[PDB]
DNA sequence: ATCAATATCCACGTGCCAGTTATACCAAAAGTGTATTTGGAAACTCCTAACTGAAAAGGCATGTTCACGTGAATTCACGTGAACATGCCTTTTCAGTTAGGAGTTTCCAAATACACTTTTGGTATAACTGGCACGTGGATATTGAT
DNA sequence: ATCAATATCCACGTGCCAGTTATACCAAAAGTGTATTTGGAAACTCCTAACTGAAAAGGCATGTTCACGTGAATTCACGTGAACATGCCTTTTCAGTTAGGAGTTTCCAAATACACTTTTGGTATAACTGGCACGTGGATATTGAT
């Protein structure tokens, strides 16, 4: 019998460093903080999305949900730049189709 | 008299403030230290506020705003709403 | 020729794995197309601004290796990332060295 | 002829009034000027329910209140009786609002 | 043809719990026995609540709770005190408490 | 046209089961109210967490029931649990 | 079959104190402080493995993982990275 | 003629040491002994995999050194360098964790 | 001690408004009964990793000695908050305009839902090597005695 | 200041193992396409309740006087740090054992999905009164001067 597939984050963040750091590895347990990372802030935005959609009687997380949550978790210039970075790729999203 | 909001929180009202708290003698530079801490205080939660208000497409901060702001930086409110 | 939606995004984080845990998270009961995409992206600036900071730590300390003490160092020398991850333990990365100066001497 | 009663005295009293009454100690309307002016600087053209600042001034006294709390016990800590601002600042880094 | 709070024993509103928890994203699905039990969870920490701030009520020689018999009920328990200690109970006031080198003499 | 739910009903009616000469004011209400959300939402909360750390679909009662013991100190989670578990059995055969 | 285990709050050597107040940056140290820190140690523990434990019970398990910690150490406002999700 | 350095240059030397590294400082299988000891009394029969353990460690003494700042602080507002017990109360004090 | 000024109870009277009581719609739940679907408890068996135990060594814990700098106690000077009476302007309490919150309604873009196809991530084995950890000696910096 | 003891910095070479790399296998997601459903942006209108304005109410600003709390200075007993001898128990590496975690499959109790019935809680309007706020006198306690 297979063990079941356990999945991360580890071949994204590998990208990412070899973008910002192209002769820079990584160790496997700061890997495992970076997979930490990943998650606990994955569900603070979309926890607080989930309660934006419900404070306003709204069905549907979209990506306004998404940017409202990250404007209220992130602090100042970390916000600023990850609005654009969002903004950006929807849209870049929305017109390669 | 051209005077600062900030200043419209008065030396007597901050000094009530420490009495409820259990104070028994005000340094003179508390009273600036307070506005201070006060105004940071404002700002965050109304920051978050207005944020909760913008998403709704309102011009109007409601007292949820207020309640919902408040829970997220660990100071929930009972008795406005929810 | 199909291509994921994260180069349809210009992303290298994975936004279809990410719909998938928004909709495995029970958040809401409909995701927008656009949601997965934009929490991508959040995701991996973040984690680009990390690797940079925790990057030249690394090379500071003459490694060529990230390590959980430079992922320390870069988030606790940050203000914003402090701010943000102030309620986190990094597991084998220390504390800043930091020595109030009325403990030293003359 | 005129009565005075000695420094600390009148303050044990006010302590004592303070404690047993619940009422707002801010004046409303220097409040509702700060709130207005404080949100101008996020979003403009705003509206206040009336609620709404009622709401944020209990939260704001209680924040102060309860602030007043951990600096006296910092000014006492340290042998003294009266509040400082290194009390105050003391108490705001222990609760991790700074450093 | 009754409700599921007289069928449960309670007076708290099983069925509205039920939607509660459904229209709140906690998952796909709630068992039958979970609003039952959540509502009398909600309805036992009510009792116990309204118990001793009626006495408090009492002790002012009041006869109507007010907030503050709410601060003081919870603030003079220790178990309630800990439930909610990150919580502001508006037009509470705080308990009488003067540090003793305070005082005079 | 415009409605709004509270537990002001239900929470008069435990008040008057618990002190039959007592009444309640307004804003006492209101801080009734927000308890009860509050405490809907911790323990909602907190047993929705645990069915998707355990894999599981359904918020049962086995779910409310660990909720109440993390969620609530030594001698009132023994006096919920007891309460809850009292609510169902007599649910059950009823 | 295995030894009972009793006062192992006394494992948590004067030594090992003191270590954790230089990485904390203390310079003198009251002969007071230790037993202090053990009773501080020891209410923090007992909290997380209250909750750990919890989380293993819930889960029809024998076997407290890394994972029940984490929940644990998460609920409480300790979270923690290195360790699983 | 034996060498003596003075009381305090060591201490400094031990805090730029443990400062520097990222090890844990409390030893491993007294450690593990004392979580054991606690879980028991809690629930019998348990195992723990190697990882909890460690994940528990690491929890502990971050959280101690943590609380060794803060009850650093409280000695040097008290105009001392020595941290004593009254320090460490008010430090939980203020945090919350006793009040 | 004897006083007197002021604060603080106490027992009681007063009017008013927020609370209690009741009633009538009534839509929106909540319930009931049916058909239908499924999560996850139950079997079973595979296999990971937790536990046990041996055994050696050396990295630390322990306990002791000794000196000395730290915290605590005491005294003293002076300056800063507390107390207070004053002069009055700011907040508080009322009125009649509308901004915009919130309801209702339509209908299209956008979501879910199915089946089917493609490939990408994770596991695993073998393989590999360069990064780092360790040990050394050797030149440099720091500390304490003088 | 000079000096010596000691720690510290850094470059050096070492073996080793974790990280990197590359093979194939493959199931499980992900992507694509179709038909189906629907949430909620958009008009518009409604109707609170937030804003403005003006006129009254009482809290705040001001300056003076001095009680006394704070910080500075000085002493000193002794608790704490540094150093050292001793040896114990943690740590380390290997082995074998089986508990219990985890993977697979079956299948049924309990979930959802309707449609339909029933009633409950919210609203509203009118009514109602007693609980509570507030003012009173007058007896006592408190406080500070003497
Ligand atoms: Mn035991
Ligand atoms: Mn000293
Ligand atoms: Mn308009
Ligand atoms: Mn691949
Ligand atoms: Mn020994
Ligand atoms: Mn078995
Ligand atoms: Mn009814």
């Amino acid at each position: 019998r297979k063990r079941s597939r356990k999945e991360s984050y580890s071949i994204y963040v590998y990208k990412v460093l070899k973008q910002v750091h192209p002769d820079t590895g990584i160790s496997s347990k700061a890997m495992g903080i970076m997979n930490s990372f990943v998650n606990d802030i994955f569900e603070r935005i979309a926890g607080e999305a989930s309660r934006l959609a419900h404070y306003n009687k709204r069905s549907t997380i979209t990506s306004r949900e998404i940017q409202t949550a990250v404007r209220l978790l992130l602090p100042g210039e970390l916000a600023k730049h990850a609005v654009s970075e969002g903004t950006k790729a929807v849209t870049k999203y929305t017109s390669a189709k | 008299v051209l005077r600062d909001n900030i200043q419209g929180i008065t030396k007597p009202a901050i000094r009530r403030l420490a009495r409820r708290g259990g104070v028994k003698r005000i340094s003179g530079l508390i009273y600036e230290e307070t506005r201070g801490v006060l105004k940071v205080f404002l700002e965050n939660v109304i920051r978050d506020a207005v944020t909760y208000t913008e998403h709704a497409k309102r011009k109007t901060v409601t007292a949820m705003d207020v309640v919902y702001a408040l829970k997220r930086q660990g100071r929930t409110l009972y008795g406005f709403g929810g | 020729k199909a291509k994921t939606r994260s180069s349809r995004a210009g992303l290298q984080f994975p936004v279809g794995r990410v719909h998938r845990l928004l909709r495995k998270g029970n958040y809401s009961e409909r995701v927008g197309a656009g949601a997965p995409v934009y929490l991508a992206a959040v995701l991996e600036y973040l984690t680009a601004e990390i690797l940079e900071l925790a990057g030249n730590a690394a090379r500071d300390n003459k490694k060529t290796r990230i390590i959980p003490r430079h992922l320390q160092l870069a988030i606790r020398n940050d203000e914003e990332l402090n701010k943000l991850l102030g309620r986190v333990t990094i597991a084998q990365g220390g504390v800043l060295p930091n020595i109030q100066a009325v403990l030293l001497p003359k | 002829k005129p009565h005075r009663y000695r420094p600390g005295t009148v303050a044990l009293r006010e302590i004592r009034r303070y404690q047993k009454s619940t009422e707002l100690l801010i004046r409303k309307l220097p409040f509702q000027r700060l709130v207005r002016e404080i949100a101008q600087d996020f979003k403009t053209d705003l509206r206040f329910q009336s609620s709404a600042v009622m709401a944020l001034q209990e939260a704001c006294e209680a924040y102060l209140v309860g602030l007043f709390e951990d600096t006296n016990l910092c000014a006492i800590h340290a042998k003294r009786v009266t509040i400082m601002p290194k009390d105050i600042q003391l108490a705001r880094r222990i609760r991790g609002e700074r450093a």
